[PDB]
């Protein structure tokens, strides 16, 4: 059974947050429940409508703005970039300046498109986690 | 240990420029036919960036691809990104190597370009 205060699908557990936080507060706070949890993620249509759903019926039918758990960056070992001889990111000489950018549902009208931000933005979130 | 004629030799690898213009799966397809662990450039220090320099100055305005790709997008809980509502496609990219002041900089290519490119493989 999903904890008090989720809401249940036949396997996944999810939880719509309003205390605003920056992308990596967001994914580290669904980390941190009792049972381990991540920002929520979307794997076809319907699970997508659901979400938005849960996210509106908690907010009032009103537009929002919320973290999901995508991330790109383009620094350091963890970035977006991998060398074909599978060795480590150890050094860059990109053209382009480091930078990160954070995936979100931007709700204005019907089902949200996922748009890119400034990682600091301070938005409401939705962890989700998978029942044993 | 002897890099074969015409491959220029670091300390730990062999590296050759091609000029035979390829898409980047092509070229690393061309790089692992070459040898053992054979691959696209693989730049993984200050040191091998100015020895990979000296490899393109004694082989040639270069653009040539390096094995450095952009990965697939994954959610934090480790799923891939199979189903997507992006607003803008996410389209990986492959990176070339150019001159830039005298150096080289990583520049975003389209993979399917044809371009030269550098070859690198381990020794022994």
């Amino acid at each position: 059974d999903c904890p008090d205060g989720w809401s249940s699908t036949k396997s996944y557990c999810y939880r719509p947050f309003k205390e605003k936080k920056t992308w990596e507060e967001a994914e580290r706070f669904c980390t941190e429940q009792e049972k381990e949890a991540h920002l929520v993620s979307m794997e076809n249509r319907l699970e997508a409508v659901f979400v938005d759903m849960v996210m509106e019926n908690n907010f009032e039918n009103k537009i929002y703005r919320s973290w999901i758990g995508l991330k790109i960056e383009n620094k350091g070992q963890r970035s977006n970039l991998e060398w074909s001889d599978g060795s480590s990111i150890s050094y860059e000489n990109l053209y382009e300046p480091y930078m990160e950018k954070c995936f979100l549902m931007d709700h204005q009208s019907g089902l949200p498109k996922w748009h890119t931000a400034d990682c600091e933005e301070k938005n409401v979130f939705m962890c989700k986690f998978q029942l044993p | 240990f002897r890099c074969p004629t015409t491959w220029s030799a670091s300390k730990l690898y062999c590296y050759k420029p091609f000029k035979e213009k390829k898409t980047w799966i092509e070229a690393e397809r061309f790089c692992a036919k070459q040898a053992e662990n054979g691959h696209l450039v693989s730049i993984g220090s200050a040191a091998e960036a100015d020895f990979l320099d000296l490899v393109i100055v004694v082989n040639f305005r270069y653009r040539a691809w390096t094995g450095l790709t952009e990965r697939n997008l994954k959610w934090t809980n480790g799923a891939s990104v199979s189903y997507e509502n992006l607003y803008e496609p996410y389209i990986r990219k492959c990176f070339v190597v150019q001159p830039w002041e005298g150096k080289s900089k990583w520049y975003k290519a389209d993979c399917e370009e044809k371009n030269a490119f550098l070859c690198k493989f381990p020794k022994p």
